[PDB]
């Protein structure tokens, strides 16, 4: 989660970065207790549930917008962020989340590499991207290298001042988006062990003898798991 | 015939569809899902990696203890099972008579199916196929646990 | 919808700097770049600041301007016959995501 | 030369239709983007409707369902139609172009729409 969740970020809105996060055990009350984010909105998903659901596939977007277009990373929102840098339809019952970057942005006035892409033809499709330098034109003229009074620039930074803010200022939008494809899904999420001291009823890990526990000695094979000794009942566990 | 280090599946060796790969390097296995281009005849003292052509896209990661005869590969419901037994006879020029069990060693979640998979890389190949058939078996089981005898 | 208040009339003699201030709150002029219009009478207004202090090609110098924080303000060294006229300051309030514009400034070179 | 024609204001009643058309040169419609910003007479500045180049439609709370707004790329014009007229809407309007929401520019002479008995 940190990889994604807590790192440098040096990510624009124009070109966002995706992780494929999976063949991992997801803990995600961390992220929900942490407290230490601004936003946490979730759609689709319960946090109970967030745990419980099992998905195939975890991918992780990470870029910076303002404050003010925080709300433009949402389904059915429309702006100059959602529609030509991040567009997202449903989410996929994924969980947007903002963590103020004005901190990372030290000095008396640094722009970075953050861009906004004002000019584009149309919108974007859900978790597409645009890295196209094409000079808009915006003219019957067609703009090739040369600079013309219509030529301008699709990208523009950003100014990040460390005093007042807080609308320019910007919160780091990672958005969290779980899909679940044919392939098996392993993302996902124990009690002391009292032997002979009552008949208890349990689940070791998918079977439930609700029968009292002995010590036994039984040889017993390494990849071996429990043994039925007769007519398929299952007499011994490990 | 040590020079064998592995074997690709490959079922249409494509870029359109995922393909398994297996190698043996003398210290720890490497399983790649990464799409590989078709190779006329791969070929791995002697060189080696040219099997390579193109890595795009590996979803799934895998790394263990090296193998390093009798294997047994199936896959059900996007399953991949393998089972591998060692036993040393000799003065055998075919299959030497004896009763051995194999043991599971992995259960690999690919979720595809390999029809037409690819033999191995590696001297004589002496590599034996043989085809598995649905069928009913009797298994005697000893004292200990471990299967002694069939029918 | 939130208005930035302006200056109701700015008159001075000619030779003499002519400043005119946009009221703001970091709704509207704070949080986004602010830009001064000039619309003589009988015409459609035509862009006088470019963004904060910078100066759009085709403008008459002596014309500059500051942006205070949540106040803009205007500065004209000398008020030749020409700068009389109407002048209007303009910002985007994100939360209503409307463009806002001052009443305006009767501007009377004297 | 960029350049802005426009047309379509006239006297009408309270809760009529009326449409208005703005025709530029050197600048495609659909690629820049547009506004329609309004001046009562003797009166301030006030904005309209903007439409962003992909196809975003934003208003004013003020003429919010009274006003409507489309843009056509095969006749190069912007469309300004208002229903629901009202006292207000008297005023003379000027289509312009707006670098994003950084700046108006190329603003046009307009024409005034009048709405009385
Ligand atoms: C079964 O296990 C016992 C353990 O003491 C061993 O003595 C015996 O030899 C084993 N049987 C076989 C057939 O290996």
């Amino acid at each position: 989660f940190g990889e994604v969740f807590n790192a440098t970020r040096f990510a624009s809105v124009y070109a966002w970065n995706r992780k494929r996060i999976s063949n991992c055990v997801a803990d995600y009350s961390v992220l929900y207790n942490s407290a230490s984010f601004s936003t946490f909105k979730c759609y689709g998903v319960s946090p109970t549930k967030l745990n419980d659901l099992c998905f195939t596939n975890v991918y992780a977007d990470s870029f910076v917008i303002r404050g003010d277009e925080v709300r433009q990373i949402a389904p059915g929102q429309t702006g100059k962020i959602a529609d030509y840098n991040y567009k997202l339809p449903d989410d996929f019952t994924g969980c947007v989340i903002a963590w103020n970057s004005n901190n990372l942005d030290s000095k008396v006035g640094g722009n970075y590499n953050y861009l906004y892409r004002l000019f584009r033809k149309s919108n974007l499709k859900p978790f597409e991207r645009d890295i196209s330098t094409e000079i808009y034109q915006a003219g019957s003229t067609p703009c090739n290298g040369v600079e013309g009074f219509n030529c301008y620039f699709p990208l523009q930074s950003y100014g990040f001042q460390p005093t007042n803010g807080v609308g320019y200022q910007p919160y780091r939008v990672v958005v969290l988006s779980f899909e679940l494809l044919h392939a098996p899904a392993t993302v996902c999420g124990k009690s002391t062990n009292l032997v002979k001291n009552k008949c208890v009823n349990f689940n070791f890990n998918g079977l439930t003898g609700t029968g009292v526990l002995t010590e036994s000695n039984k040889k017993f094979l390494p990849f071996q798991q429990f043994g039925r000794d007769i007519a398929d009942t299952t007499d011994a566990v490990r | 015939s040590n020079i064998i280090r592995g074997w690709i599946f490959g079922t249409t060796l494509d870029s359109k569809t995922q393909s398994l790969l297996i190698v043996n390097n003398a210290t720890n296995v490497v399983i790649k899902v990464c799409e590989f281009q078709f190779c006329n005849d791969p070929f791995l003292m002697e060189s080696e990696f040219r099997v390579y052509s193109s890595a795009n896209n590996c979803t799934f990661e895998y790394v263990s203890q090296p193998f390093l005869r009798e294997f047994v590969f199936k896959n059900i419901d996007g399953y991949f099972k393998i089972y591998s037994k060692h036993t040393p006879i000799n003065l055998v020029r075919d299959l030497p008579q004896g009763f051995s069990a194999l043991e599971p060693l992995v259960d690999l979640p690919i979720g595809i199916n390999i029809t037409r998979f690819q033999t191995l890389l590696a001297g004589a190949a002496a590599y034996y196929v043989g085809y598995l058939q649905p069928r009913t078996f009797l298994l005697k089981y000893n004292e200990n646990g471990t299967i002694t005898d069939a029918v | 919808q939130s208005v930035l208040t302006q200056p109701p009339s700015v008159s001075a003699a000619p030779g003499q700097k002519v400043t005119i201030s946009c009221s703001g709150s970091s709704s509207n002029i704070g949080n986004n770049y602010v830009s001064w219009y000039q619309q003589l009478p009988g015409t459609a207004p035509k862009l006088l600041i470019y963004d904060n202090n910078k100066r759009p090609s085709g403008i008459p110098d002596r014309f500059s301007g500051s942006k205070s924080g949540t106040s803009a303000t205007l500065g004209i060294t000398g008020l030749q016959t020409g700068d009389e006229a109407d002048y209007y300051c303009g910002t985007w309030d994100s939360s209503l995501s409307a463009w806002v514009f001052g009443g305006g400034t009767k501007l009377t070179v004297l | 030369e960029v350049q802005l024609v426009e047309s379509g204001g006239g006297l009408v009643q309270p809760g009529g239709s009326l449409r208005l058309s703005c025709e530029a040169s050197e600048i495609i419609v659909n690629r820049n983007y547009m506004n329609w910003v309004r001046q009562a007479p003797g009166k301030g500045l006030e904005w309209v409707s903007i439409i962003y180049p992909g196809g975003s439609t934003f208003y004013a709370d003020s003429v919010k369902g009274r006003f409507t707004i489309s843009r056509d790329n095969s006749k190069n014009t912007m469309y300004l139609q208002m229903n629901s007229l009202r006292a207000e809407d008297t005023a003379v309007y000027y289509c312009a172009r707006s670098y994003g929401d950084f700046y108006v520019d190329f603003w046009g002479q307009g024409t005034l729409v009048t709405v009385s008995s």
